[PDB]
């Protein structure tokens, strides 16, 4: 992704972190087409809600643009009003 | 699957997990032989155990079960009235 | 099921329920199909190992002769070599 | 393995690889003696359902004819019939 | 088992946990016909999948597989040069 | 369980189930013979760290003062010296 919506990821990946249930924001990714099956598999074998978010966060970040898009569009209707805010900005 | 079927399973990946009743579809699935028992005590475990958690992994381990296994299983749940959810996964299929 | 049966496995219920781990006897006795995927609903809704052992041994005890057979073949195939041997006495006849 | 049996897993393997979930397999073939511990160790430390399908057959490709067999039934008996049916007209004789 | 030697796996709960290596132990187990594969399959998947995650389930397990459930899993211990681990539980046990 | 007990744990519930990993707490208790196998899977049952964490402290509410003492000792001896003084006047 641009540089700009890269950075923003880094700067708020601890609040996402803590925060996200995964397999609802990962729901929304996998129905937009920018997550696999394998990689959510991925995800969900890490051991802990906070080392899933974190895998997931990785995982994104060496997304394209519309990943980052759809991230956004995935917390937003899973209701992160705040968290979304703080990406907002980021978006390409 | 082909992938075709299986692109289709990942667009409704939403409407499935919001929408989908397990508990009632189980003997469905078994009729038509789409899932031997233990694998539906496996999905039954996963994750938290919530309907939503059993349902996004029958529709995963759904991927693997054969070249029919989206149109036999469109029929399960047609079979458990579910009718609605047939629908809007039909009208994908042929759309 | 015969009188002899459901005795033996009334005589011997204690320790059934300590040890049968009931996910891997559920899967063979509904293949088989003798068990119902509600009453395996029911058996996962207890939350503890010996509990779902109990749930499962009262059904069992309502059933059929084909149905003790099919969980003395589900124990002896699953390793409960001293489980089935307590219930080899009871099992009945079957066609 | 038989050169005919061999080449018949090599023509299938991507249709193997994409639907095989190698906790229903991996488990008959260790029953039946032809697949070990430490291979079935290696196979779960891959990640993903598909990376472990994948390991599992590499090793299947460099076993003998009872094997392919063990593999064979395992994916019959656990309901893979599409998957059975490709490998049906590689199987060699055995014993 | 008998109340004695499940009372023992309680009582030794930290130290088998502590030090129990369990990816070298399941050849033993099965060999003493202790724990079927599938069975295995599941304790690997435990929890994080953690060796102390694997070790916890296997005990815990392990107080249903039979009435000489601890001396052979004793023997295992001793199979797989896990001495040390084996003599802590063989004095508890006559103690 | 006694009252001044009982009423420490209920004033700290919060920091406990926020921290502790019940599953080693569990160990030491069940090697301690303070907690059952059944308790326990009850326990791991719950689908969430914290969920474990509260419903441990759930039972241990209804249990003797030797098994607030096992669980004490369980929180020295694995490293969470802050939490266990906390507790350490509630010591019956
Ligand atoms: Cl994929
Ligand atoms: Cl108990």
């Amino acid at each position: 992704m641009d540089a700009k919506a890269r950075n923003c990821l880094l700067q708020h990946r601890e609040a996402l972190e803590k925060d996200i249930k995964t397999s609802y924001i990962m729901d929304h990714m996998i129905s937009d087409g920018f997550l696999t099956i394998s990689e959510e598999e991925k995800v969900r074998n890490e051991p802990t809600q906070q080392q899933r978010a974190a895998m997931l966060i990785k995982m994104i970040l060496k997304k394209d643009n519309d990943s980052y898009v759809s991230f956004y569009n995935a917390l937003l209707h899973e209701g992160y009003k705040d968290l979304a805010a703080l990406l907002h900005d980021g978006i390409p | 699957m082909d992938e075709a079927d299986r692109r289709l399973l990942r667009r409704c990946r939403l409407r499935l997990v919001e929408e989908l009743q397990v508990d009632q579809l189980w003997d469905a699935l078994l009729s038509r032989e789409l899932f031997r028992p233990h694998m539906i005590e496996d999905i039954q475990r996963a994750g938290s155990g919530s309907r939503r958690d059993q349902a996004r992994q029958l529709i995963i381990d759904l991927e693997t079960r054969g070249s029919q296994a989206l149109p036999l299983f469109i029929s399960c749940l047609e079979d458990t009235g579910q009718d609605m959810l047939a629908s809007f996964l039909r009208t994908n299929r042929q759309a």
